[PDB]
RNA sequence: UAAGGUGAUAUGAACCGUUAUAACCGGCGAUUUCCGAAUGGGGAAACCCAGUGUGUUUCGACACACUAUCAUUAACUGAAUCCAUAGGUUAAUGAGGCGAACCGGGGGAACUGAAACAUCUAAGUACCCCGAGGAAAAGAAAUCAACCGAGAUUCCCCCAGUAGCGGCGAGCGAACGGGGAGCAGCCCAGAGCCUGAAUCAGUGUGUGUGUUAGUGGAAGCGUCUGGAAAGGCGCGCGAUACAGGGUGACAGCCCCGUACACAAAAAUGCACAUGCUGUGAGCUCGAUGAGUAGGGCGGGACACGUGGUAUCCUGUCUGAAUAUGGGGGGACCAUCCUCCAAGGCUAAAUACUCCUGACUGACCGAUAGUGAACCAGUACCGUGAGGGAAAGGCGAAAAGAACC
RNA sequence: GUGAAGGUGUGCUGUGAGGCAUGCUGGAGGUAUCAGAAGUGCGAAUGCUGACAUAAGUAACGAUAAAGCGGGUGAAAAGCCCGCUCGCCGGAAGACCAAGGGUUCCUGUCCAACGUUAAUCGGGGCAGGGUGAGUCGACCCCUAAGGCGAGGCCGAAAGGCGUAGUCGAUGGGAAACAGGUUAAUAUUCCUGUACUUGGUGUUACUGCGAAGGGGGGACGGAGAAGGCUAUGUUGGCCGGGC
RNA sequence: CUACGGUGCUGAAGCAACAAAUGCCCUGCUUCCAGGAAAAGCCUCUAAGCAUCAGGUAACAUCAAAUCGUACCCCAAACCG
């Protein structure tokens, strides 16, 4: 996962941070509603906002 | 480089167990080891009104120490130390005494 | 207008108080924990992307953070902002 | 401060000492005085604040020596 | 009766808030001796 | 339970030792004619 | 480097990994809110308010960037005023802030001692300020010596509590000379021949070597007591390893280590090898640092308190000679010895320790040792500067006491 | 460990400081000897720190506004809840802002400590909940005193002063009322009725434009009325009483 | 309605006269001497500027009004003692 995002495009690159946090919005709505018992999701999808992030940050230079 | 590690029939050499075999369950992270059978204790668990509601007088096993413990050899019959060699490019635990790969 | 990644961090959780519900079945009140830096523009603009519904107002408020004595010490909860997203007519969420 | 702009005299502290040796602490002032000078070069008149010890460096070294070595020392006149 | 401290947080800060002390060569040195201390609270501040 | 709490001393005396032994400021006896 | 992990109080809950990226450790990189020199203006730090660009825009707007002052320099345009300055703008650079001690400089006490006290002392100390570096400062003879000579500074041991200074009181206190640590001398005031000519720097490959993760390590069993053996008794083995620590009591041989032998993607310290760039040799000649030296006055520094008193510094007022000349040799003079001020640079020996690593102790062992063995500069106290505690130990293991 | 130091007894013997043996606790360390070094011996310093007495189960229990009952809950009620009386304040002991405080607010729970007694109660513990603004306040625009202050003038240094300018309210600038509502918020929520400022889309006749000019903003003490109104009082009306 | 706490549906009259402030008219009026902030918002005048551009003016229409404070105590058991 961390190097299978090193042969996307930027814009496929940024398209994915965008379904990330719209998946980390989905898994905070569901924390806070009394759902979401695989309280494990949390943990990784913010690590995958920040894998992104990281390498979206180093092909822009 | 543990000497010691998750499935090893190993032998207790020291307090209370001393000359019982059992099988180790988990390396814990302080030096302390779970041995399976070896080193029972006995729990006085309180029922709560959930999660294992039954309160009994519960027999768990008890962390013994890692320097307490020697791995069984059983090719000797005796208990027997680890020392650390290169084999194939890997790290290998190799019994003493006889010298032979674990 | 605002940017859709900042839309997705500004609505941290549903609140619940049965004060909360009873602005959901009276007068039509979403109240939702919000981000501290939070304007009431930013709030409507994703209450309306990211629950798909309709805004009319949303009146905020910032809850101050309780001091609580925990074993010894003495600790002070996070102050959090508070919205109230009055929905028009169509309630979904 | 009571600086020359020339010989860079400061004021200098000492004592005062009285006939009954009593030493209390004073201060040798400079004798300083504002005073223009005429530059043929720059064609203008240029005031520093200057000892009359300067004032005599200036008439035997030149005014425009003076200067020189004012603008290469970091003094703005 | 009246006693001698009368609160006021505007003339508190004035008086010995973190920018009045910023603010002369004598108060950041107070501030220096209270880093160099260990202060938690370093002013009347917060 | 959370027991067993201090003698919680005044703010007053910082040597808690004489914090119950005066009050450290004036001492007005005010009899004493010698002469 | 690994079979275990998801920091601690802290159990869980949901999980991740199992010999190849679970975590851990290191090198490098990314991210690095807000305040604070705080720098866009402001402000009651952790907030308030913009300007101008640049996008993007659903037209509601939204992002990112810039915008401090000063110093130096350059560009443009620019008063009184014709030239011209001052100013004004825009760039590039650089600076500021914090830091424990050491260091250099600028200022500078008093208590105290004198058995009072004023000269003197304390003491150029405390402190305040300014500035710097890994050291700094000093430093290449206007030096000493004594008719022989020495040969830059710094530090240490003597000289020597001497010579002296001194209400000749309290006290202050040298040099010369000798033994050592460490030892380099060079530039500009200047033009030629020669003409990168070694130098001394920076930068870059290259080597040698550390530092920053690590790897391997060598051998013991029966037996009695005991809750438990590391103890006792018995009998072996390792040792370039019997430093230390842990383990149910005291372990060379159980563990971690230790002696020893090893290891580096990458980034760095040091040498060296240097290639490439900057300074710039060697030889011929000239040159030889002026409002200075000296002096009068007033102070200060020299051990030296103006005393017969040299020498140095300079606030003030003066004022040379220019090597056939000038300084010093403790008033002064004559000899004759020695040196060449008024320009500058300069390693080591030296001082220090906020901090990092080991290692040690006839050092402490919880009223001690740091104020602080413990969520301690905390609780508390004070408007504030500031002050400032008390508080360690279940057990081998929670087996931390089900149930009545 | 078949029991060390320590603690606590006892016995024995040294001229003394002391020494030794040991019964019990203690449950891991201690040291003949001979030398060595001292944070080397405490009853006093109105010594220092901790602990614990004493007075003494004494004084006091903080306004002499005052309580009495019946139910309730409870393990327990003089104190809590509810009720009926009684007393007290009413230019305050009531209602409401600013300051200051910072959750003391409300609810459910507990009653160790805290509360000068008890407590079921509490501003106590614990866990939830609660503060909704175009119009109120701050921010903001404007300045006063005063601060800071580019350049500037001064000053051993630090720095002092001050121009431009920029801050600084306690003053000046802009607009909402009434009902209803929660266990706790309301000029904020909701109904009703408004209003303010600014950005943005058409008409005719169109001169608009400032670090500038002039108005205005814009201001004293006291005193005297008149016109009112808030508010009150009585009548009338209305509902009810007999 | 219904635990009669309370919530819930109803809801009649809703006038007048008189007395009234220390409140408003009034930052007025009168009078005194001690002779009683400032700046902006606001209105207005234009200069450089500017051309049936840019603004202004009116009506109408749209949107925007951010951000903090907001609980509670305030003659007090929450402030200073």
């Amino acid at each position: 996962k961390a190097k299978e995002l090193r042969e996307k495009s930027v814009e496929e690159l940024n398209t994915e941070l965008l379904n990330l946090l719209r998946e980390q919005f989905n898994l905070r709505m569901q924390a806070a509603s009394g759902q979401l018992q695989q309280s494990h999701l949390l943990k990784q999808v913010r690590r995958d906002v920040a894998r992104v992030k990281t390498l979206l940050n180093e092909k822009a230079g | 480089a543990a000497k010691i590690r998750r499935d090893d029939e190993v032998i207790v050499l020291t307090g209370k167990d001393k000359g019982k075999r059992g099988k180790v369950k988990n390396v814990l992270s302080s030096g302390k080891v779970i041995v399976e059978g070896i080193n029972l204790v006995k729990k006085h668990q309180k029922p709560v009104p959930a999660l294992n509601q039954p309160g009994g007088i519960v027999e768990k096993e008890a962390a013994i120490q890692v320097s307490n413990v020697a791995i069984f050899n059983a090719a000797t019959g005796k208990a027997d130390r680890v020392g650390f060699r290169f084999e194939d490019g890997k790290k290998v635990r190799f019994f003493k005494s006889n010298s032979e790969t674990i | 207008m605002i940017r859709e990644e900042r839309l997705l961090k500004v609505l941290r959780a549903p609140h619940v108080s049965e004060k909360a519900s009873t602005a959901m079945e009276k007068s039509n009140t979403i109240v939702l924990k919000v981000a501290k830096d939070a304007t009431k523009a930013e709030i409507k603009a994703a209450v309306q992307k990211l629950f798909e519904v309709e805004v009319e107002v949303v009146n905020t408020l910032v809850v101050k953070g309780k001091v609580k004595r925990h074993g010894q010490r003495i600790g002070r909860r996070s102050d959090w902002k508070k919205a109230y997203v009055t929905l028009k007519e169509g309630q979904n969420l | 401060s009571r600086v020359c702009q020339v010989t860079g005299k400061r004021p200098v502290t000492g004592n005062n000492r009285s006939h009954a040796l009593n030493a209390t602490k004073r201060r040798f002032l400079p004798n300083l005085h504002s005073h223009r000078f005429w530059v043929e070069s720059e064609k203008r008149f240029v005031t520093l604040r200057v000892s009359a010890k300067g004032m005599r460096v200036i008439d035997k070294k030149g005014i425009d020596t003076v200067l020189a070595e004012l603008r290469a020392r970091g003094e703005k006149y | 009766m009246k006693r001698t401290f009368q609160p006021s947080v505007l003339k508190r800060n004035r008086s010995h808030g973190f920018r009045a002390r910023m603010a002369t060569k004598n108060g950041r040195q107070v501030l220096a001796r209270r880093r160099a201390k260990g202060r938690a609270r370093l002013t009347v501040s917060k | 339970h959370c027991y067993e709490c201090s003698s919680d001393c005044p703010n007053l005396q910082p040597y808690f030792s004489r914090c119950f032994s005066t009050p450290v400021w004036i001492s007005q006896a005010q009899g004493i004619r010698a002469g």
